[PDB]
């Protein structure tokens, strides 16, 4: 049948320092540019788009990540790096050594993200060859979304400033985290926001009137656990739109268009290629999964 | 040649080259005297002919 | 038969191409090893004395 | 005469799905000898030959597509095609016992009715396969109203390329392909690729370079745009060839259709109909492998691209704007 193997030639013998970090991460996922057996080291890193002196733009880096093929390491010999390949759709072992550690189980779902917490921890530099190698981060799909949710909010509220506890902290059950923003190029993260101004004001035009009248009946006295956003007071805008009388066949045409544009919001909140894990071992930290196509 | 750098490999390559024949034409005239032709085919019957 | 035996000729000539593009790999890389360790004359000559 | 029947003893027992790997435990470790295609590194010698590797070539992956059998009026499907066109199954209501309606992209250009300068090549060619546009408009009377409320992208199910078509006077049989590489009928051991007219295809990745990564995959996308010309609703179908992934091309298709968004939405400062807001849709016509060269052709002229090793994998219609 099909083989999958990439062995990487390298022009200098690696030091014992940098080999100890590579021996630590023997099971890891890093993307690379071309589909061949032999390969130069300048394609193995994710740092062809994310270098130090270049200001990184994590949306464009994540935009970069869906293009490339993904690969898993097998051995780290002191001359040649040896990797295995991931093709849709193939079952394969994957092992998480990833440093901001989360816990998985059987029947979980994953995604691949650029490093958004600690670049210095998740990237090792190679002083022997002069080229650095950048590792992406694998995240379950709930936090896979919820970090991108915060980074889109952040570029909204850095432009208005032309403080940090509300904008830079990704929330999760049990833990809070710090996003890495010191030097970010907003221009590729703002074109996504440029399309968000397109979808969101169209959705403000076709608003169902009955579903506005539902909140005027709800949030004044009927208090629920998931309506604490409004804090018990109606917004001033919602009283203005509900002056019209209700009729069913107006909203039937509206709610289908409300339905059809939420089909489009998949395309702007996309992750990378997804990973549907069926079996995960706990104490071994190995797993098994099939790589999804883009 | 198989390389160790890695740029892309090179598949098998062939070429099919067309050739053709150039033709030529050649001519050179031969004049004959009409007086010389006229005396050829008749029979000689005298010591002068 | 001549389609079959004309197909076994192609795949060998694709695979004799396989080995003999790797024997050029020897003559490339061995010559590439020498040139990494070959300083020029003007550097090495006065170190020779 | 049984020698002809002995041929079907060979070919049918030779061409089967591979059976399930089931060995009783009392036989022992014989089952490891029954695993050959998982072995993928064959030994080589000083002078390897076919007789050294005839076992190596014998294991091959299991590829068999699933065909579609359509019974079409001979008026809608034009009787001559380049045998690799793309298709669509339009569906309104089961009125007959078994009659089906199929749309080539040259035919859907005729039901559209757009201006000539949008596609300056196929308008001459699609004008001679059919009439003035009323030969096909008789079957769908709602082509004015299917464009207003925007239900036309919900009624097309992308099918794939042709394989075979036996043509009669009134009824034309069409054998289409799904799931991948359709086997060519007339030429043995050949594979039918997908052919698009050069006018309808719009490439997406094109650079000076002024670097993009390689891959194994590039995905042809279908598109279909609701617009208005001469104050009459009409559609516009374009194709895309890109391997950028779905998160980029939706933003890239918006830059291609910028002017079409602008010239329409000047109208709705005056009249705002919620039925009019729906604009376009994008399906996924299946993957193409990388670095296959699309080869130009010429038919009658009509330039037609071709994609070798095409495989089809249909997707939903998602409404972009």
């Amino acid at each position: 049948a099909l083989d999958k193997s990439i062995v990487v030639n390298l022009t200098s013998r690696l030091f014992a320092d940098e080999l100890a970090a590579l021996q630590s991460k023997i099971g890891s996922v890093l993307p690379l540019g071309d589909c061949h057996r032999l390969q130069n080291i300048q394609a193995l890193g994710l740092g062809c788009v994310c270098s130090r002196e270049t200001s990184p733009d994590y949306i464009q880096i994540m935009q970069y990540l869906s293009k490339c093929t993904l690969a898993v390491l097998e051995e780290v010999r002191p001359d040649s790096l040896r990797l295995t390949r991931m093709d849709p759709s193939d079952n394969l072992q994957i092992k998480n050594v990833y440093a901001p550690f989360f816990q998985w189980d059987s029947n979980t779902q994953l995604a691949v993200l650029p490093p958004l917490f600690s670049r210095k921890d998740s990237t090792i530099v190679l002083e022997s060859n002069g080229f650095d190698i950048v590792f992406p981060m694998v995240v379950p799909q709930q936090l896979g979304h919820a970090i991108l949710q915060q980074l889109l909010v952040y570029h909204i509220y850095s432009k208005i400033s032309a403080l940090d506890l509300y904008t830079t902290n990704v929330s999760f059950m049990g833990r809070t985290y710090r996003l890495d923003v010191d030097n970010t190029d907003p221009r590729t993260a703002l074109r996504v926001l440029d399309d968000l101004s397109m979808y969101l004001c169209i959705l403000s035009a076709l608003v169902p009137r009955g579903c506005l009248r539902l909140l005027t009946a709800l949030v004044r006295h009927d208090r629920h656990p998931l309506t604490e956003v409004f804090e018990g007071v109606v917004p001033d805008e919602v009283t203005r739109i509900d002056l019209d009388q209700l009729s069913v066949p107006d909203d039937i045409t509206r709610m289908r268009v409300m339905f059809s544009y939420l089909q489009s919001l998949s395309s702007i909140f996309n992750l990378g290629p997804r990973l549907h894990v069926y079996a995960y071992s706990a104490e071994t930290l190995a797993a098994s999964c099939w790589y999804s196509p883009r | 040649i198989a390389h160790g750098d890695g740029r892309r490999p090179n598949k098998q390559r062939q070429y099919i080259v067309m050739k053709a024949c150039n033709k030529h034409h050649i001519g050179a005239e031969i004049e004959l005297a009409a007086a010389d032709i006229e005396l050829l085919f008749a029979e000689k019957e005298t010591p002068l002919d | 038969f001549t389609e079959y035996a004309g197909a076994i000729k192609t795949i060998t000539s694709a695979l004799q191409f396989g080995m003999d593009a790797l024997e050029r790999g020897l003559v490339d890389t061995v010559l590439a090893v020498k040139l990494r360790h070959a300083p020029p004359v003007f550097i090495l000559k006065t170190l020779g004395d | 005469q049984a020698e002809n029947a002995a041929r079907l003893g060979r070919q049918v027992l030779g061409l089967l799905p591979p059976p399930t790997h089931r060995v009783s435990l009392t036989r022992g470790p014989e089952f490891a000898r029954g695993v050959r295609d998982l072995l993928s590194k064959y030994a080589a010698s000083t002078r390897p030959t076919v007789g050294s590797l005839h076992e190596a070539l014998r294991q091959a992956p299991f590829r068999q597509p699933t065909y579609g059998d359509f019974l079409v009026y001979s008026q809608t499907f034009s009787p001559q095609e380049p045998l690799g066109t793309f298709l669509f199954s339009f569906k309104q209501e089961d009125n007959g016992s078994s009659m089906d309606m199929l749309l080539t992209p040259t035919s859907l250009f005729m039901l559209s009715g757009m201006e000539a300068a949008k596609a300056p090549q196929t308008h001459k060619v699609a004008g001679v396969w059919y009439g003035s546009g009323s030969g096909l408009a008789d079957f769908i009377p709602n082509l004015s109203e299917l464009m207003d409320t925007g239900e036309f992208h919900t009624l097309l199910t992308p099918v794939g390329p042709m394989v075979q078509s036996v043509h009669s006077t009134f009824v034309t049989k069409v054998t289409s392909a799904m799931k991948g590489v359709g086997l060519a009928r007339d030429e043995p051991r050949a594979h039918v690729g997908l052919t698009l007219p050069c006018d309808m295809l719009v490439d997406l990745d094109e650079s000076c370079p002024m670097r993009e990564p390689a891959g194994l995959n590039v995905t042809i996308y279908a598109s279909l745009v609701y617009l208005r010309v001469n104050q009459r609703p009409s559609m516009a179908l374009t194709f895309f060839q890109s391997g950028k992934g779905f998160a980029e091309v939706v933003a890239m298709i918006k830059d291609h259709f910028t002017d079409v968004i602008r010239t329409k939405y000047i109208q709705l400062r005056h009249e705002l109909y919620i039925n009019r807001l729906v604009f376009g849709a994008v399906c996924t016509l299946g993957t193409v492998p990388f670095d296959s060269h699309p080869v130009h052709q010429s038919l009658n002229s009509l330039p037609v691209l071709v994609f070798a090793n095409f495989e089809a994998a249909c997707g939903p219609w998602t409404v972009f704007l």
